[PDB]
């Protein structure tokens, strides 16, 4: 997938959803972003951030001795695997979002 | 078929759903402010899907009032 | 005529146990309604889990009612 | 006389479980409520299934009246 | 009057039926109030439900109330 | 005179449907609470359901109170 | 005296109507609790809807106390 | 006969914990349809743990019926 | 001797009111937990609501025992 | 012989003990099918908290059934 | 001897409201296993939460308990 | 032997209180396996809240059974 002319006229949090979208129709475990985040105006450190699939891979590396999530109280309409969900791709539109304003400024 | 709230249930995902839900609330501001969130508002960009290294078709996206409400 | 009077009032005290059968099944048929609203493309799978539900909510009533039909007829 | 009183007393304490049957129908219709404000595009959907243990559930609010009839005129 | 002593005392022990369905409605209506609190989108629907549901839950009262004006009078 | 001293007991027997009304109202004065803490910008206006629900619960609380006085001096 | 003893057993069976009130006052009581901790800057205002809702179950408890005295001393 | 009319009248109220059987007996297929819409893929795993409660819930509605067999026919 | 026999069948019946307000209290008591659970910061006045709300469920509770010591000892 | 029909009457009217021990028992297995819809990893250890509370509530049986066999049997 | 006769029956109902107590007494040790499931961090302040309304709802277990020692040795 | 034929129904009116007691662990046990699935790092201090728990509504039950050797065997 190739996604172009995204920094024309300015980015957005909508037009990244869409981009975040379409790495949710490929289902992977995780998702890695690779962008030059924004330090200075001279050094630009080039950024790994990642992003783990809700109750594929993310739910999994939690269970450290039990698990890490479990001392939250979810206050979802749903139970936990669905507001993980619906988390994981906030998480990745957001991150998503940083990365081409990183890199844009970069 | 699937499992989850409302949104989850008829195709639509977390991002479509919660950027609905920022493009009506930023239509009912004052002009003064509806205006400035006008300009977060356009999404333009173009998508392509590569399948052999080399080829293959492309989406433009050009919408100046939010995200697309329709079934995608 | 105390043989057939203490049959009636030991029957009308045996019948109370559609009481409580009454208050579960009516929160199972709740729930049916409450788990719905939670999933509704299974809905009319836990209907087969209400239904299934109640006639083995229903193995208290007949189990209950046999008392009654056996001392007013044992 | 003692039958024919004690007819007057088994048949007070036969129909005391619809008091089971009103407290099952309570939480029901009122899960209806509860169900169809979570998800109010099916319900429509929901008062079909509320109805469905709405004469489900008085069945025992019929078979303790059966009782009741029992008691008095058996 | 052994028999008119008797159609007192199950005529009144057959109104604890009534108590069950007024923690019915208690219940059905406090569904409300949580249901028209968590939307205020239907809350004139949902007292469309709720008085559906308060009618069909005083069913269990005009029966209960059948043989309370029953035994008394018959 | 056994009428009369069955007279006290089967109308002493008969408001025990006063318990169950009261028990209903708890959670409906509870769930007025509750959902008026979880959307206070209805928080009067919730009053005025509980208080439909109010002026109709107390029905069964006046529907056991004429039963009361219907075995008391009727 | 079979008279004065009846209104003995009547009344200490017209305040088991006190029983559904106590665990009627005990959820609305509850529920305060639980308004308060979730929603704790409206938690004073809560009691002002608490504190009628005491007052409005207690009515009952009245209600019942109405028919105790009513049997014990007329 | 008083010696087998306590027998009717006893058994009749042995049958009374068929009420609280059943209304545990709801309430454990009212989870069964809720927590199927929680995890519908468990939900046949759900199945093996609802019989299971019912079996073990029943056990002592077959350790009920004994008993009003060890009042009648004992 | 029969008035002195029926004012302590009459106290017996007179404090299953007490059942009522020992459910209540456990589950206002239960309420406070789980309220103080979500942000105990606001502990210390959760359980000033508490001890307000024990304050008054125990007030029924006496005015059933008042009434326990008016068939017995009254 | 008043009493040995004394040890049917009373031993009818001790297992009513029975219906909150199958109402309670329901509930704790409510909770495992809720519980195992939660986590549906730990599920084989949560029916080891379903069993040990089985055990540990017909503690509540086997103190009721001691009384049922201390009366019909001693 | 009725009036011996009026007492082991007459505490023996009086004791009946151990039951509510005893349901009570569950809810606010459930709230407290369940409240300290949610932060643990005060589970030793929750547990001061629990023991100090065991007692002041085994406050009332001792209450009616008065009564049962009042009837049988007064 | 009319004093003695009154110990067994008295003794069968005391062990309902066991009937509430068994309700109130369904709640609790019930609770536990809530609780250890929410947090299953407490799967076993769980366990130290709920052996608390039983054997502290376990007063209650061996209190019941107290009156049920005050009254049988005294």
């Amino acid at each position: 997938l190739a996604i172009a002319d995204t920094y024309k006229v300015r980015v957005t949090f909508g037009q990244a959803s869409l981009i975040v979208e379409e790495l949710i129709k490929h289902n992977p475990q995780s998702y890695q972003i690779l962008f030059n985040k924004f330090r200075s105006a001279i050094s630009f450190k080039p950024t790994v951030a990642t992003i783990l699939s809700p109750d594929l891979l993310e739910k999994q590396l939690e269970d450290v001795t039990g698990n890490s999530l479990d001392a939250y109280d979810i206050e979802a309409s749903h139970e936990r695997s669905d507001v993980l969900r619906d988390l994981t791709e906030f998480h990745l539109g957001v991150t998503l979002y940083n990365a081409m304003l990183e890199n844009n400024c970069s | 078929a699937p499992s989850g709230p409302f949104y989850r249930v008829a195709g639509m995902s977390y991002l479509r759903y919660s950027n609905i839900c920022a493009d009506l609330l930023r239509n009912v501001l004052k002009e003064p402010f509806k205006a400035k969130a006008q300009a977060r508002q356009a999404i333009h960009f173009r998508q392509a899907p590569y399948v052999d290294g080399k080829a293959g078709a492309s989406k433009v996206y050009e919408l100046e009032n939010g995200i697309p409400k329709t079934a995608n | 005529s105390v043989l057939a009077a203490s049959k009636m009032v030991g029957a009308g005290c045996a019948t109370i146990a559609l009481a409580g059968v009454g208050a579960g099944l009516g929160v199972m048929f709740g729930s049916l309604i409450n788990g719905a609203a939670r999933n509704p493309n299974i809905a009319k799978q836990l209907v087969g889990y209400a239904l299934l539900g109640f006639a083995l909510t229903e193995s208290i009533a007949l189990f209950s009612l046999l008392v009654v039909f056996l001392i007013l007829f044992a």
